[PDB]
């Protein structure tokens, strides 16, 4: 039932934390029997977000509670209601139970009131799970919020108003694989529980009391508070995850720096500034570019990679051992026999390694001898990186329990830090997501009218299939911020409106372009012909003005843009924004697993190496179906046979090709 | 009483023919026609799910 | 063997394959240390064991080696979930920098892989007979039918089909004056001086000709095609141009493709004489001038041409600058009359219920009906304002080329997903009113959770259920494969022409896809003079063939078909090619040695996973 | 040099007649090839001086929308076939020739006939333009300018005669061109350039003479910075 | 795996003589 | 992606045939020395980076290219296979 | 040259310190605005050489992943922050200098905190570098070249000290290239082309100084075909 902890990120690990399954010893429900369950039952309401249930075989399977209900005594859920008396709601919160929720009518929280009392006679309501369309009188609750509707992780992209399910729950799934980054940075568009995600996350620390710092190292922090008392803090510098991460609480306060009670300390690993942050917000623009925005391909610019923008640490945590075989003890030694001695300069003290050094695919880790018969730990191959620490817990175990037959034990702590690279795989919070396609020089990417470009171009294609319209209404409250150099708070569907939108619209162009005339410089004839064009297309009304027609386009979110390579502008006016997009788990298939000769299995020849050399792929049945398709006759032969079983062939092969 | 039937009184009507609205058991097909009628039919049934959805 | 995650190759033709060198390296380490030592990088073939097993022990010269072994060269690419037989294809490695693989964009399909984060494997055929068999009848450049059922498996993708609907597309904006040039030289006068005024838009209706095919002449077109360059003219416009015999008034962007086909197949003759220039590219024609194109020149000219095609309309796709907006989700004002029209007509319903003269279901019905109604009266309706409104909308231009969408995502983005049904399958009275450029109302939503949480749920289900299908296909047909010589069985199909019941009595010209799939490239089991074309016993069924039979079939002239059929295949086990008959990814009828009976099991079991 | 000046792009040329011409130039570092073919792309389609006939007038044709009776083809299509009708001075001072000719009887018209200008030549003999029906009495005479690129008949209005009729004029002898920055290894690095490029000319000069002269005046307007101000 | 083709030996015009003096050398005295 | 797969296709009776015939052409340049062929002096399969493709970069080229010839002779049973390996091992010192 | 050549683009110059300038040329003739501007702005971003953190060396620290006591920021951070400093080199001379720091204490670590150096500059004196809480012994050596353009710390491995390390290199002393071509108004041509190209550059050099530069660059590149092939 338990098992390893959802350590990606604080927000991660809390939704993992607060979501349960239907599946267990099996009696209470086993695995072959969902149908009816995986609906989402009309009790879910206030009860069970709908969204977060993870999708495959286990869909409908495992699902995190409603973010405000909660467990009253035994396993039942009560929810948040606004209790509402007559025409008039009372603010008091009664967390109801599922079947006593049926007792009454709730009315939404969508419904305007002036108060206590509701703003519409006919209004609908929540009589038994079914839209009741009744006067405010026939509500005994109304619905708290949307929030409480959902579970934490439902609540955090903004405009979920606009989205479709499908891949609502792409997006919700996918924020729990999220890498804190070097640099975290908050959503140019928030839900507004950031703040409460980081406080109830504890990445962060947090100021107990009124007070003021005492110290602030790079790993501890005395304060002392108001009350005339100092307490210290040690601070967490870089602690490995389940996953080989970084744990950082970030340093945000100086030293003699007055605190009040409750405030944060060190923004955690994946936080801004008691902030969730972790991604990165990013100027694009949408537009169908040759074939690096192929399906759900992202091009980059080259500068998210000269700036430290998108990286991580990946911490490695090798181990190895010593036997004492009947044979021989298994020696930890630094002796390689036969050949060389050149490669044992690393490994400096015997057996065990130097430490805070660069290792390449290959190289010795802990040396050792069996029956003498040289067998010593290498660099496993792929990647390593810097040594960090070790552990040595020979036959002098302290509180160790090495083994039998193990003569002692070793761990081994690697550091790389990794950049962001060709193959890596982001996507964004409302729930569209793709792997970079190239990361192309700056020098010729189409750039705006002011030298600043965009950062990512996305193909547009995707969005139309995907049913998500909050992704480009954020599209364009970011490239509003953008100017605005100013965040914003929007409740899933109680946030804002396109009209404020297009009200920040006209501001920022007002802005950009008072300071384009301010540089004495108006319309280009490039902007002129693509707004005549735009006449064309009647995009732009005919006979407005250039400064005014450029304006509306602005209102629409779009505007000109030139090439870079050619230069030319860009006809058709783009949509564009600071999208908050985040780099997903790049799990452990991304690595290369690709072995041509190394080991075999004992009782069969199957080639299998692994530790040693990557080992041999899967090869299935069905592959061989399509090469019985195709005439592959003595192909096939030969990858069943020299490639398959053979020893004596494989090797006879070996021989031949060499 | 469920049973829909497409078949009118007195119309002559060839060995085999459904006489109600649903389904039929292969084995009556095949005793019925022999090998070939059930042959057409089955593939009918087979090609109809395929055109009924998209499949070429 | 191995695996990793793959890119796009854009770049990369399908006849090669974006290869990562750090992994053919440990590959062909054997091939490696031949060739190295065919040269002096390393004293033996151990000392280069020596030499190349370490990365700081790596040699630029071990690369141009790498490289001349590799020259002629090929690997073989497969997809984790493997179900069809091009769920692998030979591709020539081309060693790349960086990590991931780099795949040829067009099968991002024919594999069903996105970009998701899926990685593929790959393999080798290692004996100079196993790569031979390999390259021959592997390759994808080689695989380019579907053998499933006669269908094209290399289907142009949505941003090229874009950019060449984009490309070939014409425009028209207004008329209001003097549009009857058609007669009066004066009246071009008259109406090219308003076309110097504001009277004129050049895509007027011009009765003749538009202001710009009048105010225009171009007898070469790179004439013209200097004239976009001067941005005198655009490239979707109402322009006449003298083509080699003729005064062709086509859109500019329409002469450029035929261009483009012209060179992708040197017999540019042929290339206008099978295109049809007069029309808006959409991937349907794509499809059919890729055909017609493989039928007439083969493999190598057509591959030119497609990749050609892949060139240019990415090329275009580009230059488009064309992008989705919040405001490009046009919601048509007669969208809001065909919505206040179900409102009113629904509270009706409501209140005939209310004293209780409808029942539960006969309200409830009426209900469902009015909705029904009013869906298709509002995509009717959009459908219109995309034609004559917004000719060129991004969101239409798309939905209406074959790229991607549908009239069912435009109407719940631009109108409504309105009716769904309930968790039993019921659809809700109160359909989903809003849309995305709405925001969907908390309930709304909440109830919409349920049909997509089935969709999945199904959908999950129906992918394991469709490889047991498959697994037990292959396990009944596997035997199966053409070893014969003409079957002397005199014992064929008659294959009917009518569907004798849509109507409970309605003998009908059965459908005509539905005949294509039945008798494509069939065997006559005797001559049949029909038209006027005396179509000999056992001669083979061309799509022609298919066309003047289904014409004849209009005429009545016969209702069924004298072809053969393996169930009428003397052939003890296997069938007969006339028992069998034409069907290959090639045209020309299947060849002796044939496993059919896989090909089968795979082209039905395939489909299930969709059902 | 052996690194890196060896390391400079091959400047490989094969010309198809005077017309079309292929040049590879190879290799190029990142962000070249296109560097320079778009400049260079954009300034041979304009910048080329070239003959194009800026006017036409038939004596008896008085509306570009009749037609000579004797000759079947409207005046759109004479206007048409005279367009690609390449001419070559022999001087720069053949800034503009007049070139009449005069045709009657059931013959064809083609550029033969017209009275032999002795500075300027046409490489288009064969060029026929127009077929006499029957005693067809056609008098014509075109001017001609020496200019660079394209310049459309309204701009000019070029009338030697009131009802002489302007020439929408494309000087650029090159027919057109395409380049394309393929991508080319190196023994250590594989990203590098090769910009190919062929080009179709009227026959005026070969493509590879065309190629000179826009290198040349382009690095001429490069020379337009050594005076600061 | 089709007999009919799976073995089919390639042979230029100078092998086929070679084969000619072969049988040629069953010539006894 | 081949030459004259078309023209190729038309001498050989069956697709497999030409892969065969093919295969067993290029395994047979592979065995006896490259030297198993009868096009190769004056125009040639040529590399990139130098001549190097005159000799055995790729072999089913050389195939392909000698069935374009006329030059080889490829029969499904032509000749007693003992007596033809044989005077192919007499008459190529090639090896 | 008073009609054509005095029709030449008057090269102006308008510069905001030695970081921001702007240079309008005009009046152009037909596309030659963008048709140089673009080119032009690709090698200011390109090919222009500058100066960046070769290599860094804490006395203190050996691997980058570490913290130093009383210091708030973590070791990539400060290199980061190095990185982030713009410095200026005031001969060819001055290709490689070790700049080296050391502070103490409650001090707040800038830019200008280095030890000053005869032929450099520090283009970012007041860049916040570090923060060292109490007796924060931060003493340290960069190693700064002078380079063209990008390469990452690993091709390059500079090793002044094992314990010091590499970083990825950044050489482009521009901040941003544009060019507004607009319609410029000639007595005889309205359609003429007015190119006025602006830039933001580090500092380190004027704008005019890369500009010239490229346009020296760009000229051999030009210069690339004297040699037919
Ligand atoms: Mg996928
Ligand atoms: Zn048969």
């Amino acid at each position: 039932l338990s098992q390893f902890k959802d350590e990606t990120n604080p927000l991660s690990s809390l939704r993992h934390k607060r979501r349960i399954s239907a599946l267990g010893p099996g009696g209470l429900t086993r695995e072959r029997a969902g149908f009816d369950v995986r609906d989402v039952h009309r009790t879910h309401y206030g009860r069970i977000c709908p969204v977060e249930t993870p999708e495959g075989a286990n869909i409908g399977l495992i699902t995190s509670l409603a973010a405000y209900a909660r467990v009253d005594e035994l396993g039942f859920i009560r929810t948040p209601y606004r209790r509402v008396v007559g025409g008039v709601v009372t603010d008091e919160v009664v967390y109801m139970t599922a079947t006593e929720e049926d007792r009454y009518t709730i009315a939404q929280a969508n419904t305007p009131l002036e108060g206590n009392r509701i703003a519409a006679e006919r209004v609908v309501a929540r009589r038994k799970g079914e839209p009741v369309i009744v006067s405010p009188e026939e509500v005994e609750f109304m619905d708290v919020s949307p929030k409480q509707v959902f579970s934490v992780n439902t609540n955090l992209i903004p405009f979920l108003e606009h989205d479709d399910a499908n891949r609502a729950l792409m997006g919700s799934n996918m924020q729990t694989q999220a890498v804190p980054l070097i640099r975290a940075q908050a959503p140019v568009v928030m839900t507004g529980l950031e703040e409460r995600v980081v406080r109830d996350s504890l990445a962060a620390l947090y100021a107990e009391e009124d007070g003021e710092v005492a110290k602030v190292d790079g790993n501890r922090i005395v304060v002392r508070y108001e009350d005339g008392r100092l307490v210290e803090y040690p601070l967490r510098r870089f602690y490995r995850s389940n996953q080989g991460t970084a744990l950082d609480q970030r340093p945000r306060v100086v030293v003699g720096q007055r605190v009040r009670k409750g405030d944060l300390l060190a923004d955690g690993p994946a936080s801004e500034n008691g902030f969730l942050a972790l991604g990165q917000n990013v100027l694009v623009a949408i537009m169908p570019f040759d074939g690096y925005n192929f399906e759900d391909a992202i091009v980059i610019s080259e500068e998210l990679l000269k700036r430290d923008f998108y990286t991580s640490i990946h911490i490695e945590r090798y181990e190895i051992e010593a036997r004492d075989t009947k044979l021989g003890p298994e020696r930890i030694t630094r002796d390689i026999p036969h050949l060389s001695e050149a490669a044992l300069r690393d490994l400096d003290e015997e057996g065990v390694v130097r430490i805070g050094a660069e290792v390449k695919p290959g190289d010795i880790l802990v040396g050792r001898t069996s029956f003498v018969k040289d067998t010593s730990l290498r660099v496993p191959p792929g990647e390593g990186g810097i040594v960090v620490r070790t552990v040595r817990l020979r036959r002098g175990d302290p509180g160790v329990e090495l083994k039998p037959g193990v003569r002692e034990v070793v761990r081994v702590y690697v550091a790389q830090k990794r950049k962001l690279q060709v193959g890596d795989k982001l996507a964004n919070r409302h729930g569209n997501k793709g792997v970079v396609a190239k990361i192309l020089p700056v020098e010729d990417m189409p750039h705006l009218p002011d030298g600043t470009p965009v950062d990512v171009i996305l193909n547009p294609l995707g969005v139309p299939s995907r049913m998500n319209l909050g992704q480009i209404l954020e599209t364009h409250l970011g490239l509003a911020g953008y100017f605005l150099g100013q965040r914003y708070i929007s409740p899933i569907f109680d946030g804002a409106k396109e009209p404020e939108i297009k009200e920040l619209l006209a501001q920022a162009f007002e802005v950009y372009f008072g300071k384009r005339k301010g540089e004495g410089f108006g319309v280009d004839k490039r902007e002129v012909e693509v707004l005549r064009r735009a006449e064309k297309l009647g995009l732009v009304t005919p006979g407005k003005t250039p400064e005014e027609q450029l304006k509306e386009l602005f209102l629409q979110g779009k505007v000109v843009l030139y090439d870079g390579r050619t230069g030319e502008p860009i006809e058709g006016p783009i949509v564009v924004g600071q999208m908050f997009i985040m780099k997903l788990y790049h799990m452990v298939e991304d690595k290369m697993h690709a072995r041509s000769t190394g080991p075999y299995s004992l009782i069969t020849q199957q080639p299998l190496g692994g530790k040693a050399q990557f080992g041999g792929q899967r090869f299935g049945e069905m592959e061989v179906w399509a090469l019985e398709a195709y005439g592959a006759a003595h192909t096939l032969q030969e990858m069943l046979t020299l490639k398959s079983d053979d020893i004596e062939g494989r090797n006879a092969a070996y021989e031949a090709i060499i | 009483k469920e049973a829909r039937l497409l078949v009118k009184d007195g119309d002559y009507v060839e060995a085999g023919q459904p006489l109600t609205r649903g389904a039929i058991d292969p084995h009556q097909l095949l005793e019925a026609k022999g090998p070939e009628a059930v042959e057409r039919y089955l593939v009918e049934e087979i090609q109809k799910v395929y055109r009924a959805q998209g499949v070429k | 063997s191995g695996r990793s995650v793959i890119v796009v190759g854009p770049q990369l033709k399908l006849h090669q394959c974006g290869l990562p060198k750090r992994m053919a390296l440990e590959l062909f380490k054997p091939f490696l240390l031949k060739k190295m030592e065919e040269k002096g990088i390393a004293p033996n073939v151990k000392a280069a064991r020596r030499m190349l097993e370490r990365q700081r022990d790596i040699k630029d010269e071990v690369w141009d080696a790498l490289e001349e072994v590799i020259h002629g060269k090929v690997v073989l690419l497969n997809r984790a979930p493997t179900l069809h037989r091009l769920g692998i294809q030979a591709f020539q490695p081309v060693l790349v920098e960086g990590q991931s693989i780099q795949l040829h964009p067009l099968v991002c399909e024919a594999f069903n892989a996105d970009f998701d984060g899926d990685q593929m494997a790959v393999h080798v055929p290692l004996s100079s007979f196993a790569q031979a068999e390999a390259r021959i009848q592997m390759l994808s450049a080689h695989n380019l039918l579907s053998p499933a059922s006669g269908e094209p498996l290399a289907k142009p993708s949505r941003d090229i089909i874009l950019g060449l609907y984009y490309i070939t597309q014409v425009r028209k904006e207004k008329k209001g004056a003097g549009l009857e040039f058609a007669t009066p030289e004066e009246a071009l006068a008259a109406h090219e001086r308003g076309e110097v005024a504001l009277n004129a838009p050049i895509k007027v209706a011009g009765r003749e000709t538009s202001v710009g095919r009048l105010k225009y002449v171009f007898a070469n077109p790179d004439e013209a095609l200097l004239a976009v360059a001067h941005g005198i003219v655009d490239l979707q416009d109402v322009v006449t141009v003298r083509y080699m015999g003729k005064r062709l008034e086509t859109s500019p962007g329409r002469i450029l493709f035929a261009r483009i086909v012209a060179e992708a197949v040197e017999d540019e003759k042929v290339a206008w004489e099978l295109i049809q220039l007069d029309v808006p590219q959409e991937k349907n024609s794509l499809k059919d001038l890729v055909y017609q194109a493989f039928l007439r020149l083969g493999m190598e000219k057509t591959a030119r041409l497609l990749d050609a095609l892949k060139y240019y309309g990415f090329t275009f796709s580009t230059t488009s600058g064309i992008t989705i907006g919040i405001d490009d989700a046009v919601i048509p004002e007669e969208k809001k009359q065909y919505l206040e029209e179900a409102d009113r007509k629904l509270l009706q319903i409501e209140q005939a219920y209310e004293m209780g003269f409808l029942t539960d279901r006969e309200r409830y019905d009426q209900i469902l009906q009015l909705w029904t109604e009013t869906t298709e009266k509002v995509t009717q309706a959009v459908f219109k304002n995309f034609e004559e409104n917004y000719p060129f909308n991004p969101l239409y231009v798309m939905a209406q080329s074959g790229a991607r969408g549908n009239p069912q995502q435009i109407r719940q983005l631009c109108g409504l997903r309105g009716l769904m049904q309930k968790p039993s399958g019921e659809t809700f009275e109160v359909p989903v009113r809003s849309s995305f450029r709405e925001g969907l109302t908390v309930l709304e939503y909440f109830i919409s959770s349920h049909g997509a949480r089935k969709g999945g749920a199904d959908t999950a289900l129906r992918t394991a259920d469709s490889g047991y299908l498959t697994r037990k296909l292959v396990d009944v047909t596997h035997e199966i494969v053409v070893r014969e010589a003409d079957c002397g069985t005199t014992n064929y199909i008659s294959v009917p022409l009518f569907q004798p019941d849509e109507v409970t009595r309605s003998l009908r010209l059965r459908k005509r896809a539905d005949i294509e799939a039945g008798l494509y490239g069939r065997v006559l089991a005797r001559e049949v003079e029909v038209l006027g074309v005396r179509l000999e016993e056992g001669r083979y069924l061309s799509m022609d063939d298919v066309h003047l039979l289904i014409k004849a079939a209009e005429a009545g002239e016969i209702q069924e078909v004298p072809v053969r059929s393996p169930l009428t295949c003397q052939t003890r086990y296997g069938v007969c090619q006339k028992c069998y008959g034409y069907d290959l990814s090639m045209a020309r009828p299947v060849s002796i040695g044939e496993a059919v009976g896989i090909v089968a099991a795979q082209s039905i079991g395939e489909p299930g996973t969709q059902l | 040099m052996l690194d890196s000046k060896l390391k400079a792009p091959v400047f490989t040329v094969r010309t198809q007649g005077r017309e079309y011409g292929e040049f590879v130039l190879e290799p190029l570092e990142r962000g070249f090839g296109v560097t320079l073919g778009n400049p260079l792309r954009r300034i041979l389609l304009s910048s080329i001086p070239g003959t194009a006939v800026t006017s036409v007038y038939i004596e008896d044709v008085l509306h570009e929308f009749s037609t000579i009776p004797g000759v079947k083809e409207d005046v759109v299509e004479i206007i048409l076939n005279l367009k690609e009708l390449v001419v070559r001075f022999l001087n720069p001072s053949l800034q503009t020739v007049t070139l009449l000719l005069k045709a009657e009887g059931p013959k064809e018209v083609k550029a033969r006939d017209f009275l032999p200008v002795a500075d300027v030549e046409i490489m288009n003999p064969d060029l026929h333009i127009a077929t006499l029906e029957e005693g067809g009495r056609l008098n014509m005479e075109v001017r001609v300018d020496r200019g660079v690129g394209y310049v459309p008949a309204e701009k000019h209005g070029i009338k030697d005669r009131i009802n002489a009729i302007p020439v929408d004029a494309v000087f650029s002898p090159v027919r057109r061109v395409a380049f394309q920055v393929e991508d080319t290894r190196l023994g250590q690095r594989t990203d590098l350039d090769k910009l190919t490029l062929r080009i179709w000319t009227d026959g005026s000069v070969t493509p590879l003479e065309a190629l000179n002269q826009a290198v040349e005046i382009l690095r001429e307007h490069l020379t337009y910075f050594s005076n600061p101000q | 795996g089709s007999d009919f083709v799976r073995f089919t030996q390639v042979v230029d015009q100078k092998t086929l003589k070679a084969i000619e003096e072969a049988r040629k050398e069953a010539v006894e005295a | 992606a081949e030459p004259g797969i078309d023209k190729l296709f038309g001498m050989v009776d069956s697709k497999y045939r030409l892969t065969v015939v093919v295969a067993k052409r290029a395994q047979q340049l592979l065995r006896h020395g490259f030297k198993n062929t009868v096009l190769e002096p004056e125009e040639r399969p040529k590399m990139q980076t130098l001549e190097g493709l005159f000799d055995d970069p790729n072999a089913v080229t050389w195939a392909m290219k000698e069935l374009l010839t006329g030059r080889l002779v490829f029969g499904e049973n032509l000749v007693p296979e003992d007596r033809l390996q044989k005077e192919m091992e007499r008459l190529y010192p090639v090896e």
